[PDB]
RNA sequence: GCAGUCAAGCGUUCAUAGCGACAUUGCUUUUUGAUUCUUCGAUGUCGGCUCUUCCUAUCAUACCGAAGCAGAAUUCGGUAAGCGUUGGAUUGUUCACCCACUAAUAGGGAACGUGAGCUGGGUUUAGACCGUCGUGAGACAGGUUAGUUUUACCCUACUGAU
RNA sequence: AGAACUGGCGAUGCGGGAUGAACCGAACGUAGAGUUAAGGUGCCGGAAUACACGCUCAUCAGACACCACAAAAGGUGUUAG
């Protein structure tokens, strides 16, 4: 059983997260810039895919 | 800009105290002792009335002044954990596997173990650092107590929880397995 | 050997390079097997692929019938006919080299073998000790 | 040959998982040109064998990230040259194509690494044949066959030894 | 590779550019003293680890014309507008 309490609680720390166009970092959801310098803290950022 | 005076206030509440000698912060209080090493940081303490405590920078870049709230922050920390405490609750989480997690001890250290995550025959071990008590919660099922008064030393022995049950070569979205933080508050009832 | 067998084997000695010739040791049909590869041969500069007993090989039918000729198969040697020796210190060794025809899974396309059998090659492919009648 | 920028579009819907037109910015000297600076009182010319080291633009192995990642299998990307990257049929071949093993059969540099190290199969004398061209002697980046591979005891370097 | 004007090298040392036939300074009898050029003054290296206002932190900073290379495009890095 999924238990859905406890797959939001999970799903902080898993799926609900945003992804670098370029270095591919895993980001957090409201942020701007990348955090790694070698894609120089691009602002290209998009959400991280789900599940279908 | 080179901003002449930035300046942040600590409130001090009743029963704690605070000594600071150059820049090493002492905070006892009802719960214990906290000791802190901030000669890194390079800022100006002073007492005003023995219930606020007031630290200044004086010609400080931006850079600089940034570090000048963390030091409010991290002894307002160290306030709070001494008379609140910390109090993080992690639950566990499993589709197939019951995770078995029991308190162990070899050499008097008191490690943390983990058991059948995700039919692993490995056993996993997390020593529990000194000044967090680890206690098993009644009435809420796979839920675990970390309780302490240094909020650095509870949230990295709780971080050691979350990051040794890892799921690896699989998809994430769908194996939704380990141990992951609830909800963190303080020891202390009524706040 | 590789895929198809069951359990490890001891290293024996290596006796049947790349384009040695050896006997057909069953009733499939045909008369010898030519070696041209060894599963789970390693990579070396100049070093030819050699087999040993118990090893799954591709090897081609020389002379037989037409039907099994000019085509490659696996096959497994049951007979090395060069000194090796097991852990209890004793060296052996047969007359000649001798194969089997067999599948990747393992299992032999004829139904009997003539001869004698190594030890090791009777316990690494179920198939094969199944159908022999002497082991050594 | 390799890498970016922009994003019209493809992708069941969804530009940027993956791609990606029209354009545009570069990198590399492992291709081939262009040039004629060095060498014609000679720096021994292709390939292979043998052996060492280096480069990363990573084929595999290590650790991770992403996905239109359920598992399995793959795909894309990051840190990474530590350690590996084969046995054969054909061809003098480089290159290439098949057979097969393998975790994988990645790309290159070192005076197109390496002839007082080898080999002389290719190319490129003198012998000879054929085809085409030429009145002819002869010509052919056309084919074919036969054709001497010299010297270290010096200095340095290196390996050992007083 | 081929022209135009002028200055040079070739025919030319000297001080400077670590180093260089052409660049900068300046052209040369033999010596002494003083002052400078171009270039420099942390040490090698003779000469201020001078003064003054700011900018920059780079897990491949930057450092001086000729000159021994770097771009388009980007950065809630920081500064000024
Ligand atoms: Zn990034």
């Amino acid at each position: 059983i999924i238990e859905p309490s406890l797959k939001a609680l999970a799903s902080k720390y898993n799926c609900d997260k945003s992804v670098c166009r370029k270095c591919y970092a895993r980001l957090p959801p409201r942020a701007t810039n990348c955090r790694k310098r070698k894609c120089g803290h691009t602002n290209q950022l998009r959400p991280k895919k789900k599940l279908k | 800009m080179k901003y002449i005076q930035t300046e942040q206030q600590i409130e001090v509440p009743e029963g704690v105290t605070v000594s600071i000698k150059s820049r090493i912060v002492k905070v006892v209080g009802p719960r214990g002792t906290l000791t802190k090493n901030l000669k890194h940081i390079d800022v100006t303490f002073t007492k005003v009335n023995n219930q606020l405590i007031k630290v200044a920078v004086h010609n400080g870049g931006r850079k600089h002044v940034a570090a000048l709230r963390t030091v409010k922050s991290l002894v307002d920390n160290m306030i709070t954990g001494v008379t609140k405490g910390y109090k993080y609750k992690m639950r566990y989480v499993y589709a197939h596997f019951p995770i078995n997690v029991n308190i162990v001890e070899k050499d008097g250290a008191k490690f943390i173990e983990v058991r059948n995550f995700l039919g692993d025959k490995k056993i996993r071990n997390v020593p529990v650092r000194d000044g967090v008590t680890i206690e098993f919660s009644t009435n809420v099922k796979d839920e675990i107590v970390l309780s302490g008064n240094s909020v650095e030393d509870v949230s990295q022995n709780a971080a050691d929880l979350q990051q040794i049950c890892r799921v690896r070569n699989k998809d994430i979205r769908k194996f939704l397995d380990g141990i992951y933080v609830s909800h963190k508050g303080f020891i202390t009832e009524d706040l | 050997s590789g895929n198809g067998a069951q359990g490890t084997k001891f290293r024996i000695s290596l006796g049947l390079p790349v384009g040695a010739i050896m006997n057909c040791a069953d009733n499939s049909g045909a008369r010898n097997l030519y070696i041209i590869a060894v599963k789970g041969s390693g990579s070396r500069l100049n070093r030819l692929p050699a087999a040993s007993l118990g090893d799954m090989v591709m090897a081609t039918v020389k002379k037989g019938k037409p039907e099994l000729r000019k085509k490659v198969m696996p096959a497994i040697v049951v007979r090395q006919a060069k000194s090796w020796r097991r852990r209890d210190g004793v060296f052996l060794y047969f007359e000649d080299n001798a194969g089997v025809i067999a599948n990747p899974k393992g299992e032999m396309k004829g139904s009997a073998i003539t001869g004698p059998v190594g030890k090791e090659c009777a316990d690494l492919w179920p198939r094969v000790a199944s159908n022999s009648g002497v082991v050594v």
